[PDB]
């Protein structure tokens, strides 16, 4: 792909967020969502393989029948309310078809059966892109909707992403699936606490892009896309199996980790509103995702490994890939919590 | 500045007078008299009913009936 | 709620101006010269009151003003007048453009026996002011009183006390 | 929760009044932990290019910890500001409001009867 | 989140289009313009939670402008009514629901 | 409603003389005909050149009907604002077009 | 009879949906559609939406339904179809019989039973449709809607020939 | 409310459903995925016609010009689809399963 032209690409995909973000008229927010697909689909096709485009013809399929459902809502909208502002809905008709719609578009449960796919079938640039970038849009509608938000939907979305997550990537060895079950279940902690407390989600949401950015960029410094390729990175740079350990004992929530942070305040304010049950068992479910992710560091990151003689070439060569802000964001997903009344400049 | 002019005349003579009309379109309006007229009587053609005003007692501006001297002419239009 | 109001048949009563519309485009610019007054006494109730129910006995005055405008056509100059009405009523979009010369001749014969000047271009499109002496209305939306605004914040600020208040975090 | 306030001037970091508040000194513990978290990041960023850790980039390392302290100050200053208006309207709110806060009356313990349960 | 661009730079991207009773070309006024108007001028400034409660009937007023259900709910019943007295003989249409008196204007 | 009648008259006729034209020469008993193409029974390929024009015709009908309200367009008050967005639309779809003259996708169908 | 022909006209619509969601080949798939989007746009045509209903024809049928019966052509060369049509066929006229044996039904929303010719207005609007004007619109007041639409009708051509590449 | 609305709406869960859970032709897909578009602009089309709110005569337009743009682009897909398999089968589009 052209530089100037996978520029001008991006560019598009960060200005159909901006549209999404800034606009005040419904029919601008589908048009920012409509343009952020039509950008993203070339990022996903850049390597020009089977798997790309099955994986943006499953992204297409599903990103178009939610903005079809966003446009329907907003249309049902339209008839009970006679105007178009992007504020609470006046109808729970509208208010159903626009949390199921912005819920395609997240890949929560259970409209999550493509997001390990996609995922798998993009590079890891694209890859992080679409589950850090594409996440900020859809976020910002449900921020903006919430006294319209029905209570049993969005928690019953919420939890069914938390297990889906939690008991789909037990059986994982690919990196990107890890991953986007990992996805699914953070936007499960975003979206039960949204009703709650909008802040602790944009904690959760800033957090885990910190975190999703540390372990994409990490993947992109050593090029392994599995399990078994990640074990054989301490023979080749021993500081990245190191990286790799703290990022991902953030992201199942170990204290004292930053990524500990987010969901002990979500239980945090959960408890406050008399809720005791529904976040002790999303805790629970947590504890599995945890508990793959201990498996898949202490047995398969820190005892050392059969490796292979061409390592032994790749000694003699330096790593030339830019990896950008890796150290700053290696840093933040793990050595915020001391940090952590930070979160009222989200407020 | 006219080798390459003439060079495209040559070889792509409807390019050239593609961009040529194109600017030409562009830039003649910022530069014809006329412009403000087309604005004028846009705004002199009457779609709307003219709302008439409750009189305060001071609008010496406002006439009294339409055929007095005060108010928006159209004389402009009649000649041109 | 409540019972709509509305005016008996009687209060509805009044002489039609029963012309065809190619009859009254015609006439419309004398019309429009010579009936100024309760027109717009009228459509200053109108768009006043927003409410035509308030706005009959101006409408009236327009039906009253509108028939001693055509009686005074018919008295003088009836016979130019439907030489040109005619020719107005031959198109099918009415073009003024197409009937100039009736036009001339219904000009020229009230000019002369009735003295009016048909307006200008430019000069039926003015907005005028319109004395009357009915009251202007307080609430023609009849709307019902606004609720109270929030208190807006006051006071200069202070810092927190003793910072987040966080578990232990102490600032 | 609080994202009425902050709509009637919308897109500012720090507000006028937020100059009312005292800022942050340079010594503040929150901001030498934002300044070794910028010498952290310096140490990593040698460490994932096979640069002497403790050696190399003197001037990188200086710049990480100049650019961590400088974004972290006023991010400490907007923090400091918004703990300052939660506690404003929440005491504006009180005052506003004196029959949803009834001062209840003080019974000391010579009044209060607790029910005594013996450890044996 | 809400960046609100549009009122920190002071541009008008899309609040036009937004309610009915905005500057339409050539001042063409909505059905229902007076009461939407009437609703969000109840609604301004004192937030959702107390328009929700407090603006409940210019809402239904101008919801039922929108929907028109109470309306067409009496029609129904005036047109059920008719056809029952119709079938049954005890009315007859006058001449001037009929079509049988030559309009007033 | 005059424009439904003549519609489903024109309808009317094409089937009419549709049907006399299918069946008047079936009134006749002719021959029974067994008869047992450039291509034989290959599969038809995919002409890429061909889908790509295809496409090509889609945007810009779609560019289309956005400039397709210009002569009402031309009639409002705000012309300066008009008159800069109609050249930027007629400016986009020439851009677009010179996008697809400069990286050959109007080649061999050029 | 006359009096319901925008009711008639969306009871083809609904038929014709179930005419091609069944399924039986992308080419009678997109014929059903081809029809529906004739009928709907006679629904539209009879609220006085006339461009927009020569948006339909134009832009719609005339434009893109000729490049899905293209590529429908090119590249791609029962039961089940015609279960699920008689299925969406007898929930339709059994809706059709419940809402005129009733004049009042509910499915999700309360729904009139008497036409839609009741619910219009009795004014004029003069020497314009308002729906022209509001088109027209899009050049006065509508001037961030024609550049983000511009800018992603410009972004949908680079794609295309970004992805349609295969290099 | 109003009776066409219904229908329209019921048009559009029709193929909504039609959408959904089917797995055949991708080109059947992106059809159900057009009626769905169809019924989204004949409904917003009667409700901006019905209360007579001008400004928003130019958003079905709008609703057409992107989702028909949309609509190319899936095309495209189906054509690198159709460039890989032969087919617009979506049963060979399962190499993502593992
Ligand atoms: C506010 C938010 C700011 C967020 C970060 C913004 C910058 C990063 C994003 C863009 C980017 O990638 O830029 C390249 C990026 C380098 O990223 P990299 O490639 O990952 O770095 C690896 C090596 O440093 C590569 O080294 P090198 O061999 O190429 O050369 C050394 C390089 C050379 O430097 C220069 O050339 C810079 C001087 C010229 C600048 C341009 C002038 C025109 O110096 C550095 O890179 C030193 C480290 C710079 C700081 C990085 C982190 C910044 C702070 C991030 C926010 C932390 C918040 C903590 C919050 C905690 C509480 C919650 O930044 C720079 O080169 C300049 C950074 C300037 C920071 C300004 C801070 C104040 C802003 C107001
Ligand atoms: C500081 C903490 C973060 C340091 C990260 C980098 C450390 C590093 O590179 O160490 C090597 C370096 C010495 O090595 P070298 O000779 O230069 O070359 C290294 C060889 O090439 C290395 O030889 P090799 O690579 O060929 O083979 C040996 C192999 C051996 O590798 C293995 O055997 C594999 C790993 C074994 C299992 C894992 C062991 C534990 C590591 C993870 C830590 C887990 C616990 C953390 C807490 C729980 C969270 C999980 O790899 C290494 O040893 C790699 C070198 C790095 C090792 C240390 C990495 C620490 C990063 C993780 C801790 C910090 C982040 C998480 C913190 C979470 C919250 C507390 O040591 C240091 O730089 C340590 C710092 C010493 C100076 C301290 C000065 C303090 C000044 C304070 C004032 C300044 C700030 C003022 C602020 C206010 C201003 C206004
Ligand atoms: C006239 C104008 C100029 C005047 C100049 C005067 C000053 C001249 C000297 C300039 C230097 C000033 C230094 C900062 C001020 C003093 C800070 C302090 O002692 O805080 C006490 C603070 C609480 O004690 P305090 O009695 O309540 O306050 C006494 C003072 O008034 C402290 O003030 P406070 O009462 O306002 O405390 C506020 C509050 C007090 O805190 C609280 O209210 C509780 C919340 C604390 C956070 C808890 C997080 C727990 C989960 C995460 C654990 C992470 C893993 C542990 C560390 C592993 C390695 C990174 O702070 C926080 O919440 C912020 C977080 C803690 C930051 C502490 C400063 C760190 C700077 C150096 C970083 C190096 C690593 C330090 C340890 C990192 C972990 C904290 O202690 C701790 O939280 C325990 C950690 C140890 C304190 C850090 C000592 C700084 C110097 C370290 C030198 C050695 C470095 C060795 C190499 C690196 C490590 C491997
Ligand atoms: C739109 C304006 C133009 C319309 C078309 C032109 C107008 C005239 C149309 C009718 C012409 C006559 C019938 C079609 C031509 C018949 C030619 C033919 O081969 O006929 C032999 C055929 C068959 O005769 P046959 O039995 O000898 O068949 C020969 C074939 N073998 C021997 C193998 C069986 O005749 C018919 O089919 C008779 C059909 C009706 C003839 C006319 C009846 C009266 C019409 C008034
Ligand atoms: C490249 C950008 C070209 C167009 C720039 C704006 C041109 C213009 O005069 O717009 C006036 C128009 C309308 O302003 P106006 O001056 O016509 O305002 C008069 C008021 N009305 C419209 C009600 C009659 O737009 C704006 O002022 C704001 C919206 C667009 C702002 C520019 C966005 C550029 C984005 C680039 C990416
Ligand atoms: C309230 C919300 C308001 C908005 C808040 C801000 C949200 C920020 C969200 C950040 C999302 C970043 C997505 C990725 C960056 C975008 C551009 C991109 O993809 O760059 C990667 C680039 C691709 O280059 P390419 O050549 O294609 O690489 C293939 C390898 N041969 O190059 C590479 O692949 C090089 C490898 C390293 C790339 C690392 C990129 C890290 C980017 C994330 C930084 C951390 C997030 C920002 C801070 C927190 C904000 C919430
Ligand atoms: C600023 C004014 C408005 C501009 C925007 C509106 C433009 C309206 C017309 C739209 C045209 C859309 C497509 C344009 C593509 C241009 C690039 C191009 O065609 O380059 C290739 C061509 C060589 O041709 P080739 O590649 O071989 O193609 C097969 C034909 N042989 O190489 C060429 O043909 C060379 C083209 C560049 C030279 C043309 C110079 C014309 C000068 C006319 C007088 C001045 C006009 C004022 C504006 C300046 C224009 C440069
Ligand atoms: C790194 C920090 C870089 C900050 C750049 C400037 C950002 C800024 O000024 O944002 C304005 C915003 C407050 O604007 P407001 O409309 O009140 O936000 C509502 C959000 N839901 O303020 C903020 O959003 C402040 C918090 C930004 C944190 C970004 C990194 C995490
Ligand atoms: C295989 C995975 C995913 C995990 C589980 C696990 C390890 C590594 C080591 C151990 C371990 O199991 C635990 C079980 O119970 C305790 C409890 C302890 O304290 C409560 C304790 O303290 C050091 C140690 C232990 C075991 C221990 O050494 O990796």
């Amino acid at each position: 792909m052209n530089p100037i032209i996978l520029i001008i690409i991006l560019m598009t995909v960060m200005l159909g967020t901006i549209i999404v973000m800034i606009s005040t008229h419904w029919l601008l927010i589908w048009i920012g969502f409509e343009m952020n697909m039509l950008a993203i689909i070339p990022i996903m096709m850049k390597k020009h393989n089977p798997r790309a485009t099955e994986a943006s013809t499953k992204y297409f399929l599903t990103q178009s029948t939610a903005s079809m459902l966003l446009m329907m809502a907003i249309i049902i909208n339209l008839m009970f309310s006679g105007q178009w502002t992007v504020m609470k809905l006046f109808n729970p008709m509208a208010s159903m078809l626009m949390t199921m719609a912005l819920a395609m578009k997240l890949g929560m449960a259970p409209f999550h059966f493509w997001v390990p796919e996609v995922t798998q079938g993009i590079p890891l640039s694209s890859g992080l892109i679409l589950l850090t970038w594409q996440k900020l849009a859809p976020m910002s509608v449900l921020y903006q909707i919430l006294p319209s938000i029905n209570l049993d939907l969005i928690l019953t979305l919420s939890i069914l992403s938390i297990t889906i997550g939690g008991w789909g990537g037990l059986n994982q060895t690919q990196l990107r699936k890890i991953m986007a079950y990992s996805s699914i279940a953070h936007m499960g902690w975003m979206t039960a606490v949204l009703l709650y407390n909008p802040t602790m989600t944009l904690l959760n949401l800033i957090i885990y892009i910190i975190m999703t950015s540390t372990m994409f960029t990490l993947f992109m410094a050593n090029s392994t896309t599995t399990t078994l390729s990640l074990s054989h990175t301490w023979n080749k740079a021993p500081i990245m199996t190191i990286l790799v350990l703290i990022t991902l004992l953030s992201m199942g929530g170990l204290p004292p980790l930053s990524g500990f942070m987010p969901k002990w305040m979500i239980i945090q304010e959960m408890t406050k509103n008399d809720s005791i049950i529904l976040p002790t068992l999303m805790a629970i479910t947590a504890l599995l995702n945890l508990y793959f992710y201990m498996r898949l560091t202490y047995s398969t990151a820190l005892t050392m490994f059969p490796s292979t003689n061409n390592m032994k070439m790749k000694w003699q060569f330096p790593t030339t890939k830019r990896m950008t802000l890796l150290p700053t964001m290696t840093v933040l997903s793990t050595m915020l919590l001391p940090l952590t009344p930070i979160l009222s400049i989200l407020e | 500045v006219a080798a390459f002019l003439k060079n495209v005349w040559a070889k792509e003579p409807v390019l050239v007078a593609s961009f040529a009309i194109a600017g030409l379109a562009v830039i003649l309006p910022t530069l014809s008299p006329y412009t403000k007229y087309s604005l004028m009587i846009n705004r002199a053609t009457p779609y709307n009913y003219p709302v008439p005003l409750r009189d305060d007692g001071n609008m010496p501006d406002v006439p009294s009936h339409p055929q007095d001297p005060q108010g928006p002419s159209l004389e402009w239009l009649k000649r041109l | 709620p409540g019972i709509v109001e509305l005016p008996s048949l009687e209060d509805l009563k009044v002489q039609e101006v029963k012309v065809s519309s190619s009859v009254l485009k015609a006439a419309a610019h004398h019309y429009g010269a010579q009936c100024d007054k309760p027109n717009k006494e009228f459509m200053l109730c109108r768009w006043e009151e927003k409410d035509p129910r308030r706005c009959l006995e101006e409408g009236k005055l327009v039906n009253q003003c509108a028939l001693e405008f055509f009686r005074q056509i018919k008295r003088h100059c009836a016979e130019p007048f439907t030489e040109y009405w005619t020719c107005i009523d031959y198109s099918g979009l009415q073009l003024f453009r197409r009937c100039r010369k009736e036009q001339a001749q219904f000009d020229k014969c009230v000019l002369d026996k009735l003295g009016w000047v048909r307006p200008d271009l430019g000069e039926l499109s003015k907005v005028t002011k319109v004395k009357t002496d009915r009251p202007l209305p307080e609430n023609p939306y009849h709307s019902r009183a606004r609720p109270e605004p929030n208190p807006e914040v006051e006071g200069d600020l202070k810092p927190a006390r003793h910072g987040s208040r966080l578990f232990f975090w102490t600032m | 929760m609080m994202t009425g306030r902050q709509a009637r001037a919308p897109l500012q970091f720090l507000p006028d009044e937020a100059r009312s508040l005292p800022p942050p000194k340079l010594t503040d513990p929150r901001l030498a932990y934002i300044g070794f978290l910028g010498y952290c990041s310096g140490l990593i960023d040698n460490a994932i290019r096979r640069r002497p850790v403790l050696s190399a980039g003197l001037h990188r390392q200086f710049l990480y910890i100049t650019s961590f302290v400088f974004v972290g100050y006023y991010l400490l200053k907007r923090q400091d500001y918004m703990y300052a208006v939660r506690d404003h309207d929440m005491f504006s709110y009180i005052k506003s409001h004196p029959e949803d806060f009834p001062e209840k009356d003080k019974k000391t313990y010579r009044e209060v009867f607790e029910e005594f349960h013996p450890v044996r | 989140p809400f960046f609100d661009v549009q009122k920190k730079l002071g541009v008008d991207l899309d609040h036009w289009m937004t309610i009915q009773s905005a500057e339409q070309p050539h001042r063409i006024p909505a059905r229902c313009h007076a009461f939407e108007k009437e609703w969000i001028e109840c609604a301004h400034g004192i937030g959702s939670i107390r328009a929700e409660k407090e603006c409940k009937i210019e809402f239904e007023d101008f919801r039922e402008c929108l929907l028109r259900q109470k309306t067409m709910k009496r029609l129904n019943a005036i047109k059920r009514q008719r056809d029952k007295l119709i079938k049954e003989g005890k009315y007859t249409p006058p001449p001037h629901h009929s079509g049988q008196e030559d309009l007033r204007p | 409603m005059n424009l439904m009648i003549t519609l489903l008259t024109n309808f009317t006729l094409a089937t009419l003389l549709v049907t006399i034209a299918f069946w008047l020469p079936q009134l006749n008993v002719y021959s029974e005909k067994t008869s047992p193409d450039p291509m034989g029974s290959a599969r038809l390929p995919f002409s890429m050149k061909f889908f790509l024009v295809a496409i090509t015709f889609l945007l810009f009908d779609l560019e289309i009907a956005l400039l397709l309200p210009l002569p009402w367009a031309s009639q409002t008050t705000n012309l300066n604002t008009m008159l800069t967005m109609a050249l930027l639309l007629i400016f986009l779809l020439a851009v677009s077009l010179a996008y697809e003259w400069t990286q050959k996708g109007l080649e061999w169908t050029e | 009879m006359m009096t319901y022909i925008v009711f008639i006209l969306s009871i083809i619509f609904v038929m014709g949906f179930v005419g091609f969601s069944s399924k039986p080949s992308p080419i009678y798939g997109g014929l059903g559609l081809i029809v529906s989007g004739g009928v709907g746009c006679g629904i539209v045509l009879n609220f006085g939406g006339s461009f927009l209903g020569l948006m339909v024809f134009l832009i719609y049928l005339g434009g893109m339904m000729v490049v899905f019966g293209y590529t429908t052509a090119m590249a791609t060369e029962n039961k089940v179809v015609l279960g699920t049509f008689i299925t969406g066929l007898l929930m339709e006229f059994l809706m059709v019989y419940y809402v005129l044996k009733d004049k009042e039904v509910e499915i999700v929303f309360k729904f009139n039973g008497m036409g839609d010719w009741v619910i219009y207005d009795t004014g004029d609007s003069g020497f314009f449709s308002e729906e022209a004007m509001g088109i027209a619109a899009l050049y006065s007041y509508g001037t961030w809607l024609v550049i983000v639409t511009g800018w992603s009708l410009l972004i949908g051509v680079v794609v295309i020939m970004e992805i349609t590449r295969g290099n | 409310m109003s009776l066409v609305y219904m229908n329209i709406m019921m048009a559009f869960t029709v193929s909504l459903t039609g959408l959904l859970m089917y797995r055949s032709h991708l080109m059947s897909s992106l059809l159900c995925l057009e009626g769905m578009m169809l019924s989204l602009f004949i409904l917003a089309t009667l409700m901006i016609l019905n209360s007579h709110f001008t400004l928003a005569s130019m958003m079905p337009i709008i609703l057409l010009v992107f989702a028909a743009c949309e609509a190319a682009l899936g095309l495209s897909l189906l054509v690198m689809v159709s460039n890989t398999y032969g087919t617009d089968y979506v049963q060979n589009l399962n190499l993502l399963q593992c």
